[PDB]
């Protein structure tokens, strides 16, 4: 989803199912290069419950 | 056939399977008796 070589255009925006596994933002949200991490119906701490 | 043993050659189930949504497979390798829900 992130460490991919070579994304799209946004004209060309892919999309993924993500599906039947855990999804943490214990790596993802604290991974220091994103540099906006913005949600907007739920804080960013209560992604994991 | 010829061969003297038993192998697959058709799997003649779907023509198209578009928007995959769940998928499992195990791993690889009388009553049977069964109840769906
Ligand atoms: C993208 O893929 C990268 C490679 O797997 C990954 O980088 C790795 O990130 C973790 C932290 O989440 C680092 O873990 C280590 O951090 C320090 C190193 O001194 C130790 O305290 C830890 O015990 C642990 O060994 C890795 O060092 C780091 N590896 C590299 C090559 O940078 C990214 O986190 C992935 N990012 C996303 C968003 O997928
Ligand atoms: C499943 O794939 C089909 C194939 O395109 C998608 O169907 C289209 O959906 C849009 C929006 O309702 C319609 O305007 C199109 O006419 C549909 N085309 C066909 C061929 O059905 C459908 O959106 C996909 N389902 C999901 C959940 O993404
Ligand atoms: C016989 O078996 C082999 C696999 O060992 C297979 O390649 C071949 O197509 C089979 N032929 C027939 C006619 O069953």
């Amino acid at each position: 989803v992130f460490n991919a070589t070579r994304f799209a255009s946004v004209y060309a925006w892919n999309r993924k199912r993500i599906s039947n596994c855990v999804a943490d933002y214990s790596v993802l949200y604290n991974s220091a290069s994103f540099s906006t991490f913005k949600c907007y119906g739920v804080s960013p701490t209560k992604l994991n419950d | 056939k010829n061969n003297k043993s038993w192998m697959k050659s058709e799997f003649r189930v779907y023509s198209s399977a578009n928007n995959c949504t769940f998928e499992y497979v195990s791993q690889p390798f009388n009553l049977r008796e069964f109840v769906f829900k």
